[PDB]
């Protein structure tokens, strides 16, 4: 009859909270050399298992833009980047006034590099010696009070920190697993129509998450996850102009980038064994520096973007214009392959429109027609604000290639008006947080509160 | 409430079912609670995970109970917190939304339970000294 | 099995004797479990030593026992694991080689004990609600 | 000679490298075993085994 | 010295430093309080001081 109070231990109640995660990796990545890659010296092996568990009913409200885990990844990657450059340091010259002349080669000349005569210290701090290396044009500035074309200075020395990366490390995006310590659990929303926030219902539980790839990337995102069935377009305000929109594609569109041969990497020693490498001569001829993209895949992929984007807009058109100027770090697409850095121009990708008149291009009469882009190669990398973004990259041995599986776009809508039925999208950059937010939106971590109280007819015997 | 058997999923395997349907399986469920400068965060997680467990254990140990699964007491339930039918809550609701209703009066209940425990222990001393 | 008295040697003081001859002294024996960048290893040892202790305590607490020394249960012994005489094992063998024979079926026994515990607690609730 | 590579650093004039004896203890939960068999020929069945 | 007179507790000290490039030295000046500068010399050389 009468009711008393009973306490239960083991009650499944979830609450929102902030915490940290566990870094782990597959076993084949721990038998390699130290800091090749950082995971080998940094993380702990784990099992990619168990089996994902789907819940009976439950209703949950995720939110892509309210998640600490994404910023946590940003802090971890920036922190480890700074820690990777502490035991590998250069402080020596490479800032002395550089006297330069038009770069020549055994078979002709080159316009994008300069051959610069040096003035360095020998291994003994008593003497200076003559030397030469070749550099890319955008990394050298003519520091002068007048038009003195024979006095140049290494761009990076305007501020500092000329340090050099180790010739025994690689930045291949080894996949990382995020596990949670005991007392917490990870929830994964499986609703493929999930439109950014609110009641998920296919909610599964996981003890440790899926792989993620720490790829540094700008406007076009390279290797990553795939969509389920069709194109997905995420956004925050839409109305507001200062926001970034995420486009997830069900393609992937093949893309390949490459460069020509170079002779080798001159090994120059400064003072007490501070070896560094520099781009030497080039044999034989000299070419670009370009990227290739299949046209017919690009065409229908970019059109399918239109048919799904028009879901939010009545009878208004989609247009594509170049990015809002600025220096190359803003307008040109930057990515890394094989230790080299390229900055490419994407004019031939985003020029056109869609007005609802969809035209499937058929048949596949000639698949040889492709799109080609120009690229540039830098060596001073200014990656992240506050990470010691001051790396001087070395060159590598010969001609290298890179093949990638492009999965998504980062776009922003222009702030046009005056009867703007031709709304245009610009390519826009942003923080690396936004890329990882696009990868990590499925996952959330909650606290377990195992104690609970409920009324009952039970009573303790005296 | 014990037909799963193969439990490596913790409390989360029973979520969404009725509170009556989860009265058992609490054994394996509870077990899941305990099973460079980077070492600092790796360590800190282990220590705070322990600190959370013991404080929850104190609450059970303070007001006199063992057999962590289910503990009944002698404090009468004050209907002013819910004024609802027992069977309606016990069979229709799962633990999820139940928490969101009783989470306001938890501190009141903890206080009464502590007072009750002291009353009983002293009562035992009088009945002990009789023999 | 208690004639030593002066025990500051832990479990290791009874090794080699028969399992029956070590049925006592488990009190002091158990007690021995708890009594620059270099600080990192010095600290890590203390935290993992605690983590080992509590998980062992959970196993006892999960399937319903206290009085850590000796815990008997109600699960019948399945002779298919040994098919050997009790007295032969209990008086001729010490704990050392005994472990090396039963260490294959430990997980089976843990499962059955957990199931048994749930059966008993529920049975109590029915008999409680009668009064 | 040393400058072929680097690191010419200098030891402090207030330190000494006298081999001070070190004790190795184990934290709780472990124990140390010592084999007292003076004829012990590198591996196998010790029988005078003490605990420390 | 100062635009309006002189001061006795500070000295104006001409410098000899390195530019941003480790190839050149440049001229500079700053003012310092008298008690933080010592005339490091073997004789009465009032034109050679050290921080
Ligand atoms: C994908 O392939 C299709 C094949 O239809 C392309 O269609 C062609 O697209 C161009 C560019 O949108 C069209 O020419 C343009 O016409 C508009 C006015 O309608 C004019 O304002 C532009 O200056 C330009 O002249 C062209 O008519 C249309 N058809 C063909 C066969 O060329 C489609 O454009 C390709 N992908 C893209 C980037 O749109
Ligand atoms: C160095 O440069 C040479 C020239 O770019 C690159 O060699 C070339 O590699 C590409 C990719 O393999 C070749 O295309 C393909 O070759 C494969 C070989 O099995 C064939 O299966 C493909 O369908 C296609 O033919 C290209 O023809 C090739 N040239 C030679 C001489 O083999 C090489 O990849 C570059 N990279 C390095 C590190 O060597
Ligand atoms: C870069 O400039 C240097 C400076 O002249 C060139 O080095 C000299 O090259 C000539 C002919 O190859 C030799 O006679 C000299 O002995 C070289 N100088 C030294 C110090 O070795 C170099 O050839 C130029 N390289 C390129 C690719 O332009
Ligand atoms: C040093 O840094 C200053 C800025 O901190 C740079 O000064 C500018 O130079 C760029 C072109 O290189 C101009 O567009 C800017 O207008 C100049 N001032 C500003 C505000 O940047 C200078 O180039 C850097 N390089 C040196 C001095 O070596
Ligand atoms: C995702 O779906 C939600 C609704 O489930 C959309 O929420 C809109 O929120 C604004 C806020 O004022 C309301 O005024 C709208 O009326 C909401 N939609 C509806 C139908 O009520 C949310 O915008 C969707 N997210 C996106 C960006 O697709
Ligand atoms: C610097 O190091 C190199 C080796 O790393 C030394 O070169 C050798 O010198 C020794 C005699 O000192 C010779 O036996 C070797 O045959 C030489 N080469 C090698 C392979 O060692 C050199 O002596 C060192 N000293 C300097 C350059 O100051
Ligand atoms: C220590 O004693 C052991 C035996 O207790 C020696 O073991 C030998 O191992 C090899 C391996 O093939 C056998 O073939 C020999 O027959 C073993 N000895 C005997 C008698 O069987 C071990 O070598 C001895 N260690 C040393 C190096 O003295
Ligand atoms: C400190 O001494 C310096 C060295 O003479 C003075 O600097 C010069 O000042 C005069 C007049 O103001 C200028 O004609 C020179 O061009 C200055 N030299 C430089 C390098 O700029 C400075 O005025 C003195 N300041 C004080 C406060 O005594
Ligand atoms: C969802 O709730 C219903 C209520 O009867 C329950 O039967 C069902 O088992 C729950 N979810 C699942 C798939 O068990
Ligand atoms: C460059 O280095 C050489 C080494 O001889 C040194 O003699 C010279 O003065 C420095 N600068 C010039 C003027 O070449
Ligand atoms: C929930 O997700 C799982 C993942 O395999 C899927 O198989 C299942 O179909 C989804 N739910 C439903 C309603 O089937
Ligand atoms: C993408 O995966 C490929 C395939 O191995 C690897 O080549 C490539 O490096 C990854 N892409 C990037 C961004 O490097
Ligand atoms: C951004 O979206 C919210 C929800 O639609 C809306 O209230 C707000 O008006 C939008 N931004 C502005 C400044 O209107
Ligand atoms: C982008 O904006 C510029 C501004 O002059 C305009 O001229 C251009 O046509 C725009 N769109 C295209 C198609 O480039
Ligand atoms: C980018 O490429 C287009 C095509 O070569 C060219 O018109 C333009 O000058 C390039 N530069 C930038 C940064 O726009
Ligand atoms: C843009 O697309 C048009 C299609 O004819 C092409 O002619 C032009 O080269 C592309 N680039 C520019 C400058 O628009
Ligand atoms: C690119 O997508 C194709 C689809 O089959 C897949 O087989 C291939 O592995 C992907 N390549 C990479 C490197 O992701
Ligand atoms: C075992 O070692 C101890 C050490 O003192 C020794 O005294 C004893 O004699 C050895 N064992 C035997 C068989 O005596
Ligand atoms: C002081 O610095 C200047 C910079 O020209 C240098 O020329 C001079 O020798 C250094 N010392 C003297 C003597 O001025």
């Amino acid at each position: 009859e009468n009711l008393w109070v009973t306490v239960y231990y083991g009650v499944p109640v979830w609450k929102e909270a902030k915490t940290t995660l566990f870094c782990a990796s597959d076993a084949r990545a721990y038998e390699k050399e130290v800091h090749n890659v950082w995971a080998t010296h940094a993380c702990v092996p784990t099992d990619p298992s168990p089996q994902e568990l789907v819940l009976g009913n439950v209703t949950e409200n995720f939110n892509m833009w309210k998640n600490d885990m994404v910023d946590q990844m940003h802090e971890d990657i920036i922190s480890l980047w700074d820690q990777s450059l502490k035991p590998c340091v250069k402080l020596t010259p490479l800032c002395v006034t550089l006297i330069c002349s038009d770069a020549t080669v055994k078979t002709g000349t080159v316009e994008e590099m300069k051959n610069c005569s040096f003035n360095t210290t020998t291994e003994i701090r008593d003497k200076e010696k003559k030397e030469y290396a070749l550099f890319y044009k955008p990394d050298i500035v003519p520091l002068s009070e007048t038009n003195n074309t024979s006095e140049y200075r290494l761009i990076n020395c305007n501020t500092s920190c000329v340090t050099q990366a180790c010739p025994k490390v690689t930045f291949e995006p080894i996949p990382i697993h995020y596990c949670a310590p005991a007392g917490y659990a990870i929830l994964k929303c499986n609703d493929e129509t999930f439109n950014g926030t609110g009641p998920c219902s296919n909610v599964s539980t996981v003890q440790c998450t899926h792989g993620i790839r720490p790829v540094v990337s700008t406007q076009l995102l390279l290797n990553g996850s795939l969509a389920e069935k069709e194109i997905v377009i995420r956004s925050e305000n839409l109305t507001n102009n200062a926001k970034i929109i995420i486009v997830h594609l069900h393609t992937p569109v093949e893309i390949v980038c490459t460069r020509p041969n170079n002779n080798t990497r001159k090994s120059v020693r400064i003072g007490p064994g501070q070896t560094f490498y520099a781009t030497g001569d080039i044999i034989g001829d000299i070419k670009q520096a370009h990227c290739n993209i299949s046209e017919e895949k690009w065409n229908d992929t970019l059109q399918k973007v239109g048919i799904e984007l028009q879901k939010h807009f009545p009878n208004k058109t989609i247009k594509y214009n170049q990015s809002a100027g600025g220096d190359m770090e803003i307008t040109t697409h930057s990515f890394n392959c094989g230790g080299e850095f390229f900055y490419c121009n994407t004019s031939n990708l985003f020029n056109g429109t869609y007005n609802g008149t969809y035209i499937s291009t058929n048949s596949s009469a000639n698949s040889t027609s492709t799109i080609t882009l120009q690229c540039r190669i830098k060596q001073i990398i200014n990656m992240w604000q506050g990470v010691g973004r001051c790396m001087y990259a070395p060159p590598i041995a010969g001609n290298i290639t890179c093949r990638s599986n492009i999965t998504g776009l980062l776009l922003t809508r222009d702030g046009g008006t005056n009867s703007n039925e031709t709304e245009t999208f610009r390519p826009a950059g942003g923080d690396m947080r936004d890329n990882w937010r696009s990868e990590l939106y499925k996952y959330k971590v909650v606290k377990i509160e195992p104690l609970g109280v409920a009324p009952t007819r039970c009573k303790r015997r005296v | 409430a014990v037909g799963i058997g193969a439990v490596f999923l913790g409390f989360l395997g029973a979520a969404g079912s009725t509170m009556g349907a989860a009265s058992m399986t609490l054994t394996v469920q509870a077990r899941n609670l305990l099973s460079t400068v980077w070492g600092i965060k790796q360590l800190q997680a282990r220590v705070l995970a322990v600190e959370r467990y013991l404080r929850d254990q104190q609450l059970l140990g303070i007001w006199g109970c063992s057999g962590k699964l289910i503990c009944c007491t002698n404090v009468p339930w004050n209907s002013s917190w819910s004024n609802r039918n027992l069977s309606e809550i016990w069979d229709n609701m799962t633990w999820l939304q139940w928490d969101k209703e009783i989470s306001n009066y938890t501190q009141i209940i903890y206080g009464l339970l502590e007072e009750s425990q002291n009353q009983q222990e002293k009562n035992e001393q009088d009945l002990l000294a009789l023999d």
